[PDB]
């Protein structure tokens, strides 16, 4: 559950420990930096060195077909970022149709759909929009429809 | 190009030969007759008590070959007449 | 010894004979039209009654014309029943590509000694398939895709489609109507119309054509008909094939130039033969395809060029159950021209991709562009610099095709029985492997005057690869998937190793 | 109430739903029209003929009809409709059979037509057939009697 | 459309013809 590592290069040194779930560790040189990461459903994802960032995230249950999850990252050089994505399954006794969303912050948005129709029917599209970043995206929209006789 | 196309070849009508026909005789019964040549494949629809056997054969990139033969019964069911037409005019 | 009630068939008799011969009487007689013989034995065979088909109905053809299935047939009704004319009749329906199963059934007509009933069942199959979609953004503007295929169209045996594009950088549109029976002894007539202008150098062109064809024998056919292509190019990035072309054609265009023209206009004779004896439309395991097709200039045209394409196959089944078959592919052509004209660059031949070659780049195979040293708005960053004056001196080699005059490919596939059998699977899907090969090379290529770069005319330099594929006709239409692995490759060869396609061709 | 209830009533009568929402196989477990299997939407909005179809779902359709009869004021019209419909089958038959030259089998065809929809506009239409299958062979009497039928129709 | 479809109505021979005679089936009795 715990121990020491180390490796070497070709004079370069680097040494550091491996020590737990929640799990961590550090690292030095003999130039140096911090990380961790844990797999409970949560998880974590920290990364440190002499750049810096972490994830970390769940996934949630609100009905019997419909979920929120935070996976939320931010990233630094700080710039601030997040993401939480939502959805739900939809279902008939000849059909079933999924549609997705979500938003990311910088910040990305998209939505879409998938239809699944009895024998010969397709049908889904997507759509992409930004909004506060340096960059944005105003509109965009793809969209695909087949139908087979 | 009329004469080139391939066509299948096209069997009407049943089947006839010779050694059959020569044996039908007037006096003969409906149920010797068919069972001697076989159930006819035409009839007057309109009531007339006849029979008609017409074998024809058209092969492709061929002329038409047929022979007609009516047959004629009274109302008992006895044959009356034998119409042999061994080609078309 | 041999005796029996026959019908003076006694040379046709003892020439059969001269266990299961039994049978083979009795094929014999159903040709002449006994439907019941009875053989016992040292045989007494009974020859029977003679009998007709009283009717010919036939259940299961929801959607097609029932005139679809009837024309099919070459036992007539009011005829002498014959076991020749009915089995075609099945072996006729499945080259339609119509149905999921044939079956025959033979019934006796209830008090009627000599007359039987012959009944086709079919179940017919979801083959047509429409699609559109769209493609928006504030960056590059809208784009449009949309079109229909069907082999059948409402079940009237005519065979359609519809097709084009239009987006920022080109317009692409085709419409092709064919009717396979034209005429009641099966006089084909179609023909298609397209447009093509693509903006991206400038490439327009647009066309028709309308082929006229008939049977000549029950296993071939012949082909015919005419067409005409404009052809009008500008802007065209200097080469030394396109200009051995352009003066060979009188143009004469200035060095290393980008401002330039060249418009064609090309009237074409077409012709073709065919061979088709396979016993399936979808998954055949006998007989084999032959499909010779090819064009030829007429005067007055600005080209003048043949073309010659063979395309064939071969279906060899190993277990008599035809669950291991193996497939022999094969596909030639050869171009020129007359008079000295060399043949138009568009009409080359390309080779590679999921469809003609697995495990290469879509037409990759072949001869490569050599680039002349111009200048550009796009020579800081984003230009082919070796294409201008400032990035190269000299003729720059690449990896972009060019096409040829002459190619070859053949494969070998081995067809396999499928991981397990089940009733959404055991006749819908196939696997097979596969070892794929094949070559293109130029013509009047001058190898003296370049020789520090490759020799394109030896046509030795064979491209090859093996793999794996997956063959499913889903709901959807069809779909083949394959994995492959090249393992011979030259300098410039690009492969894609997972790819796949629409199951047609 | 509303067909849309109907589906959500599908949780628990049951035939009225299967047939508002065409669940046409599933509406055959009361086993009383059957006439949606005998059609298309794409066959219809092109108005495309369906007389050449198979027509076994309209001969189930006629005899369950006729059992009903043995509402029953618009059935009568429904089997006098089908009845037409199903003349219209043997028409189309024996004009391909006219048109590829099996005479014995457009004599025998419509002779069918006569003994069964003695009263259908196909029929009448049909007489036309035979008397120029007979005039292509030598049997002049029945052409006769063909052309006398027509005249007094 | 089924409401729209034409009357039916019996043919009649002249004299010296007889009609083939209606078989056992698709026999519609007059109703009100």
């Amino acid at each position: 559950e715990a121990g020491a590592w180390a490796r070497i290069m070709s004079t370069h040194v680097q040494v550091g420990v491996d020590k737990k779930d929640l799990f961590t560790g550090f690292t030095v040189t003999h130039g140096a930096g911090l990380y961790a990461s844990a797999m409970f459903g949560a998880y974590i994802d920290l990364i440190g060195k002499y750049y810096a960032g972490a994830e970390a995230g769940y996934r949630y249950h609100v009905t019997e077909d419909a979920w929120i999850e935070p996976q939320a990252e931010l990233v630094y050089g700080l710039i601030g970022r997040t993401g939480v994505d939502v959805g739900k399954s939809f279902s008939g006794k000849d059909w079933k149709v999924t549609a997705r969303a979500g938003l990311g912050y910088q910040m990305l948005m998209s939505v879409g759909l998938n239809a699944e129709i009895r024998d010969n029917v397709r049908f889904g599209l997507e759509f992409e929009k930004s909004a506060f970043g340096k960059y944005n995206v105003d509109n965009a929209v793809n969209a695909n429809f087949r139908y087979c006789f | 190009l009329e004469r080139v196309v391939y066509r299948p070849d096209i069997n009407q009508g049943n089947y006839l030969t010779a050694n059959d026909v020569s044996k039908i005789r007037v006096g003969m019964t409906q149920q010797q007759v068919a069972y001697a040549l076989g159930t006819p494949l035409m009839s007057d629809p309109f009531g007339t008590n006849t029979w008609f056997y017409v074998f024809r054969q058209q092969p492709g990139h061929e002329g038409v070959t047929q022979q007609t033969l009516t047959l004629t019964f009274n109302s008992s069911g006895v044959l009356t007449n034998i119409d042999n037409k061994p080609a078309l005019s | 010894e041999v005796s029996g009630n026959l019908a003076g068939h006694s040379a046709e008799i003892e020439q059969l004979t001269k266990t299961k011969m039994e049978d083979d009487i009795k094929k014999l007689l159903g040709r002449y039209g006994y439907a019941y013989p009875r053989v016992q034995s040292r045989v007494n065979v009974d020859a029977g009654n003679r009998f007709y088909v009283r009717k010919i109905r036939f259940e299961g053809n929801d959607t097609s014309k029932d005139a679809v299935l009837r024309r099919e047939m070459r036992q007539m009704e009011g005829a002498w029943l014959g076991s020749d004319l009915v089995d075609q009749g099945k072996e006729r329906l499945n080259r339609l590509g119509f149905f999921e199963t044939v079956d025959t059934d033979t019934q006796r007509v209830p008090g009627s000694p000599d007359q039987v009933d012959v009944v086709y069942k079919v179940k017919e199959r979801n083959t047509g398939c429409f699609n559109f979609g769209i493609g928006y953004g504030t960056e590059s503007g809208v784009s449009f895709q949309a079109g229909v295929q069907q082999d059948n169209w409402l079940g009237t045996g005519y065979a359609v489609g519809i097709n084009g594009t239009k987006n920022d950088y080109q317009t692409y549109a085709e419409l092709s109507v064919t009717n396979p029976y034209f005429t009641v002894d099966g006089v084909s007539l179609g023909g298609r119309l397209f447009y093509n202008d693509f903006q991206a150098y400038t490439n327009k062109s647009y066309g028709t054509d309308v082929t006229l064809g008939f049977p000549i024998n029950e296993y071939n056919s012949l082909r015919a008909g005419l067409g005409y292509v404009h052809n009008s190019l500008s802007n065209m990035q200097p080469q030394v094939a396109m200009w051995r072309y352009l003066y060979s054609m009188g143009e004469h265009p200035s060095t290393s130039d980008q401002d330039n023209s060249f418009k064609t206009d090309d009237f074409t004779f077409n012709y073709g033969w065919t061979y088709n004896k396979l016993d399936r439309g979808y998954f055949p395991t006998d007989g084999s395809r032959v499909n010779l097709t090819g064009k030829v200039t007429i005067p007055g045209s600005d080209n003048e060029y043949y073309k010659v394409t063979l395309d064939t196959a071969t279906y060899v089944p190993i277990d008599d159950d035809h669950k291991w078959v193996v497939l022999g592919r094969t596909r030639w052509g050869y171009g020129d021209g007359l008079g000295g004209k060399e043949m138009p660059f568009y009409e080359n031949f390309y080779a590679g991709g999921s469809s003609t070659v697995r495990g290469f780049q879509s037409n990759t195979i072949g001869p490569k562009a050599v680039y002349f040293p111009q200048a550009s708005n796009y020579d800081p960053d984003y230009d082919y610099e070796c294409a201008t004056q400032d990035g190269a001196k000299d003729l720059c080699k690449s990896d972009d095709a060019v096409g040829g005059n002459a190619m070859a490919v053949a494969s070998l596939e081995f067809i396999t029985p499928t991981p397990f059998i089940s009733d959404k699977y055991a006749n819908s899907v196939r696997t097979s492997f596969f070892w794929d090969m094949g070559t293109v090379w130029d013509t009047n290529w001058d190898s003296s005057q370049y020789s520090g770069y490759p020799d394109y005319s030896d046509p030795s330099n064979i491209r090859m690869s093996a793999g794996i594929a997956l063959q499913w006709m889903s709901p959807l239409g069809p779909l083949v998937f394959s994995y492959a692995q090249p393992f011979k490759k030259y300098d410039g060869d690009k492969a894609e190793q997972f790819q796949f396609n629409i199951g047609k061709t | 109430g509303n067909w849309r209830q109907a589906i959500t009533q599908l949780e628990a009568d049951l035939i009225y739903a299967y047939y508002k929402n065409a669940d046409l196989p599933l509406a055959q477990a009361a086993i009383l029209t059957n006439m949606a299997l005998d059609d298309s939407a794409l066959q219809g909005f092109f108005g495309v003929d369906r007389s050449d179809r198979d027509p076994q779902h309209a001969r189930a359709a006629f005899s369950d009809f006729s059992k009903l009869v043995r509402y029953t004021t618009d059935a009568t019209k429904r089997l006098v409709f089908l009845k037409d419909r199903l003349a219209k089958y043997e028409y189309s038959v024996a004009e391909y059979y006219t048109e590829r030259g099996a005479w014995v089998a457009v004599v025998n065809r419509v002779e069918g037509m006569l003994r069964d929809y003695p009263d259908t506009q196909a029929t009448r239409d049909a007489l036309p057939l035979m008397e120029n299958a007979y005039r292509q062979m030598q049997m002049n009497a029945q052409a006769e009697k063909v052309a006398k039928i027509i005249a007094a129709n | 459309a089924y409401l729209e479809a034409a009357p039916l109505a019996e043919l009649h021979a002249p004299a010296g013809m007889i009609l083939p005679v209606t078989s056992g089936d698709y026999a519609i009795p007059v109703t009100n």
